[PDB]
């Protein structure tokens, strides 16, 4: 039992107090969707038609201010829906809403069962013209949560 | 119609309700129906509310006079509510036409009972008289609680239960037992 | 064959000792972002 | 449970939203 | 294909900021110039 | 076409490339269900 | 969290798997004190606790609940596996 | 409902028996009576089509914050025959002192 | 970073190739967070000297 | 002997006595609370927790997997299971029952070796027997090797036997590293300066000092207590880059 | 973010299985399994057949069994 | 007496069974 | 509430009077 | 040791929670 | 008068005793 | 209490009384 | 979990670790005895 914890190297403290380290995530990560709303605001159910079917804009409630003025996101097909989003987040109280279209030259429209609650969307890019470009995009970041220990 | 025992069993397990109909000459088409139980979270004045505690068919259990009579021990930790800190509300249905002769006033189908556990009380009760041991000076709590159970008496057995769960919820909910 | 949670990710709006490591700790129980 | 007349009409009320005529076919 | 992105402000974190929360059983300063890059 | 070359004496089920034996009956596997000899 | 259970106070839960020999393979969810208390549960409130010999529990696994929403635990015992 | 009616012709009835007698009410009892009878009429019209029973249970629980607030209002009375602590009339009929394997035994 | 060490310096020279030296300097790289000695002050304290 | 077994009980054998509620009900002789910190095997349990009665291969390996998925180098998946005496024959013949299932395969004498030619005296071409399996290889670099520790079969404070015959802490396997951490994961928390205070009281005569006369009497009897004692605790930084799996008649 | 709920549900041609997800009307507790579960490129392969909260004052009982027998498959 | 939704979708509903 | 069969019955003897 | 008809009742009432008829066999 | 639990227990142990 | 045998009696006495 | 990897057909019982063939009945060692399939 003696030889096993010398098979551990040792610390040296100053108190003997508590001590505390800090662990900590990825900067990188996809949020679920709660709602979906059409160009008039009223909700997709898995029973209906397409909904961005002329490159017609839509909305996407999403749980946390997350996603950016210009970019592009993605439902859990990626790359077949892109979603380019329009204006910043409209705050239904703690929810943000964006005005979103389609991007890869979608003409039929995302169908109604890619819209539901629980999809993850996560940041792709954010394109711009290459003539008089205004700002898009924004960058996330990522915090400590901490242990702890005593004597 | 009226109640036999209503009471939540003493091993705080079991919520007893025994149903009878009333003897009387004029009751005898009438029987029990259905057995529906609410808490101070669903209830609703008008009626047992939707999306009901546990809901209880009367037919299912027996294959005339059975149907006057009924009663059941439903284990509390199945219905997934804590026995403590519950108010179970208890509806009873008739299913049944009485005679023509029937006095004005007697033909209520419907019923309802109040359930609580007397068990927190008792205790609390204990707790006090022991403070009281000391000094012999009277808490000004145990006035207070005594007369915030009066205030719930005199609300149920007025009808007026939603300001009963009001004071419930407000002054007894946190309960040791 | 089934997952169990190990870790959670939220955000910031759904919210001195002495230190035993100076650095940060990188959880197993956590995805890494993939460059 | 007893019913009176504004019971009944409201119900009425309710149902007439649902239904159409023969001519709205 | 043309990019552009912005960070409206330097070493501090700023309003989108997530936390990574792990389940155990018994339950610095952000440098801006290299998130961007 | 398919040979088997094993034969397990077990309460639980076997590799699908062994033949079953169980307390006096033989099942074999075949085309994703256990087929029994009898 | 101090509800009155046994370990400290604070309520448990289990994913528990396992073979019953010669029937087949299963899931189990539970709260327990202990991870004995957990597998004396399968043995006592099981499916198959009349012939409680055939029980080989392989896994009891601790679920901690989380801060906000979301799929906690999972379990699939496919027939392929069977 | 057909209660709501009563207690609002109830509780203007006193509020001009009040001005009778007197020649002054509070208005902050006015204003009760004022959302007295603006429910009165919203939940008696066409306008109680919109109402499910969780806005039922709502307005229920905001009303009986008017129960005992003033004169005019007062608490409403229901047909009750129950209690906290119920009787216990059961009787016990035990049959040829028989005792069962643990428990006793009656008819 | 979270996988790295100082690279075994018990080697004979044939062993510290160029991957070996590249290696040492990489782990250099991830300790310039880092300012801590014995007879030293910190950064901040001589830059608010300074 | 004594304070070497003291202090490697308490730093290896932890129960940190903090409530729910961050309280501290264990209160010393003098009214001050009996604060203790968690050891080396309790700071281990609190993420990787596993239980079983019957080993299976298969939970070991997909979980070994699960957690180090995308996020170990091929090189860098070797675990390395602490084990019993006994744990490593329930490791045997599971591994046993495992190469049983590889029908498409068939395992000859001239590789396994199972079955080696001896010389003796008694036969021309005599033979001997034995074998034991102690690696799995898994799919995708994932390795596992047996490390037969004595320390987890020390029968003084190990009391529950195991049915198959040991005590019952043989059975526990331990995956003490997962790959490298770039910091000890794993360190044994000492002060820097407590030293522990060696304190004798004593009256005129001192046997362990071995002074006769003394000018500062304590008291007046012929007495000589010693009184030691030592602050410590242990850190394991990252409890998810170690993975348990225990025997559930130790009941957690 | 209230309650806790523990599932049993049914893969349908595949086999059977047991689950637990936080939420706060059981409802959700499908969509947190029928999105997040293992079966997401599938999710219609789904069919739920008890939920149930955990009630915590027994805090020692089973709140899901689903065993597969030999003869299902 | 009182009517929320939830009774006139019973009602209704029921009526459309026996019909 | 909860509309036991006879008030059905009830409704539906009202409604196919005017009928 | 007298006992009055209420004391009967108590007994009667603890003794009925313990016993139960052929029908609940 | 006044009974308590034990007294209960003792005269329904003895009901039972002779039963 | 201490309940003696004729107690007892009474209390078995009073029990068949309804037997 | 017991491999009856040959099969021999014998009039007498061949082993243990061999599956016994006699004219209308295949029989192997189970319970410390001969029980026959089918």
């Amino acid at each position: 039992l003696d030889t096993f914890l010398n098979s551990f190297p040792t610390r040296e403290f100053e108190d003997d107090n508590e001590y505390y380290w800090d662990v900590i995530g990825s900067s990188r990560r996809n949020i679920p969707l709660v709602e979906a709303r059409d160009e008039n605001g009223v909700v997709v159910a898995a029973n209906a038609a397409n909904v961005g079917v002329g490159t017609s804009p839509f909305y996407l409630v999403f749980p946390e201010d997350w996603f950016a003025d210009g970019e592009v996101i993605v439902g859990n097909l990626n790359q077949v829906y892109p979603f380019r989003i329009l204006g910043d987040a409209r705050m239904e109280g703690t929810n943000a809403v964006y005005k979103v279209e389609l991007m890869g030259g979608n003409t039929q429209g995302v169908p109604a069962e890619r819209l539901q609650q629980g999809e993850r969307f996560s940041i792709e890019f954010a394109p711009v013209e290459k003539e008089l470009s205004r700002k898009v995009g924004d960058v996330r970041f990522t915090s400590p949560v901490s242990m702890r220990n005593e004597w | 119609m009226h109640f036999n025992e209503l009471r939540i069993s003493q091993d705080n397990r079991f919520l007893i309700i025994d149903v009878s109909v009333d003897n009387q000459d004029y009751f005898e088409d009438v029987l029990l129906d259905s057995i529906v139980i609410d808490t101070q979270d669903t209830f609703v004045m008008n009626g047992p509310s939707d999306n009901p505690l546990y809901i209880y068919n009367v037919e299912d259990a027996y294959d005339t006079q059975q149907m006057k009579n009924v009663r059941l021990e439903l284990n509390i930790q199945d219905l997934k509510v804590s026995p403590c800190s519950t108010m179970f509300f208890v509806y009873v249905k008739s299913k049944g036409t009485p005679s023509t002769d029937t006095p004005c006033g007697f033909d209520k189908d419907q019923i309802l009972g109040t359930v609580i556990n007397l068990q927190p009380i008792y205790k609390q009760t204990l707790k006090y008289l022991k403070e009281v041991e000391c000094d012999c000076n009277i808490p000004k709590g145990f006035i207070d609680m005594i007369l915030k159970l009066k205030a719930i008496e005199l609300c149920v057995r007025t009808g007026n239960y939603p300001q009963a769960i009001k004071y419930w919820n407000k002054f007894f909910i946190k309960n040791n037992c | 064959a089934g997952k169990l949670g190990k870790f959670q990710m939220l955000g910031f709006q759904h919210w001195a000792p002495q230190k035993a490591t100076n650095l940060m700790v990188q959880l197993l129980a956590f995805y890494r972002g993939k460059s | 449970m007893f019913f009176t007349q504004e019971d009944y009409r409201k119900i009425e009320k309710w149902l007439l939203a649902n239904s159409r005529k023969d001519t709205d076919f | 294909t043309t990019i552009r992105i912005q960070h409206k402000v330097g070493n501090k974190l700023n309003k989108k900021l997530a936390m990574g929360i792990p389940m155990v059983r018994n339950l610095w300063m952000h440098y801006v110039d290299w998130e961007v890059e | 076409m398919k040979t088997l070359r094993t034969l397990k004496i077990s309460p639980n089920a076997p590799d699908i490339n062994s033949v079953w034996l169980y307390k006096g009956t033989m099942k074999y596997f075949n085309n994703g269900e256990w087929e029994t000899i009898g | 969290v101090d509800v009155g259970c046994a370990p400290d106070g604070a309520m448990q839960l289990w994913v528990m798997e396992y073979e019953v020999t010669g029937i087949g393979k299963g899931c189990a969810m539970c709260k327990a004190i202990n991870p004995q208390q957990a597998e004396m549960l399968l043995k006592s409130n099981g499916i198959y606790n009349g012939s409680s010999y055939l029980y080989k529990v392989t896994r009891i696994e601790q679920v901690i609940v989380p801060p906000c929403n979301g799929l906690m635990a999972e379990q699939v015992v496919t027939y392929k596996d069977v | 409902m057909d209660k709501m009616l009563e207690i609002s012709e109830e509780a203007i009835t006193r509020y001009f028996t009040t001005l009778s007698q007197f020649g002054y009410k509070k208005y902050s009892d006015v204003d009760k009576i004022i959302v007295l009878f603006f429910m009165e009429e919203m939940l008696a019209g066409e306008m109680s089509y919109y109402v499910t029973q969780d806005d039922y249970r709502n307005i229920v629980n905001a009303l009986y914050c008017l129960a005992g607030s003033t004169c005019m209002i007062d608490f409403p009375m229901f047909e009750s025959y129950d209690t906290l602590v119920h009787s216990n009339n059961r009787t016990f009929v035990p049959r040829i002192t028989e005792d069962s394997i643990l428990r006793s035994t009656e008819d | 970073a979270d996988f790295l060490n100082f690279p075994r310096q018990m080697l004979p020279f044939s062993k510290k190739t160029k991957q070996w030296r590249k290696d040492c300097l990489l782990w250099a790289n991830q300790k310039t967070f880092f300012n801590y000695s014995l007879v030293r002050k910190s950064v901040i304290h001589k830059k608010i000297n300074y | 002997l004594q304070f070497d077994e003291y202090k490697n009980n308490a730093m290896a054998w932890g129960t940190s006595n903090r409530n729910l509620n961050g309280e501290y009900m264990n209160f010393g002789k003098s009214g001050n609370a009996i604060k203790t910190g968690a050891g080396i095997f309790e700071q281990t349990e609190v993420a990787n927790t596993m239980y079983y009665n019957t080993f299976s291969l298969k939970l070991l390996e997909d979980a070994l997997y699960e957690l180090s998925a995308s996020k170990l180098a091929m090189d860098d998946r070797l675990f390395v299971i602490k084990t019993g005496e006994r744990g490593a024959i329930q490791f045997h013949k599971e591994v046993l029952k495992t190469v049983s299932g590889w029908t498409t395969f068939v395992l000859d004498n001239n590789s396994t070796r199972v079955v080696e030619k001896v010389q003796s005296r008694l036969h021309s071409n005599a033979l001997s027997a034995g074998f034991q399996f102690v690696e799995y290889k898994a799919p995708n670099g994932v390795r596992v090797r047996l490390d037969v520790d004595p320390f987890y079969d020390d029968p003084v404070r190990n009391k529950i036997l195991h049915p198959m015959g040991g005590v019952a802490f043989s059975y526990r396997y331990d995956i003490w590293y997962i790959g490298t951490m770039d910091q000890p994961n794993i360190f044994k928390c000492k002060i820097k300066g407590d030293n522990e205070y060696r304190g004798y009281q004593w009256g005129i005569r001192n046997p362990f000092t071995g002074q006769k006369g003394n000018p500062y009497m304590s008291f007046d009897e012929d007495s000589a207590v010693i009184h030691r004692m030592a602050t410590l605790g242990v850190c394991v930084l990252d409890p998810t880059r170690t993975m348990s799996l225990i025997p559930a008649i130790l009941q957690g």
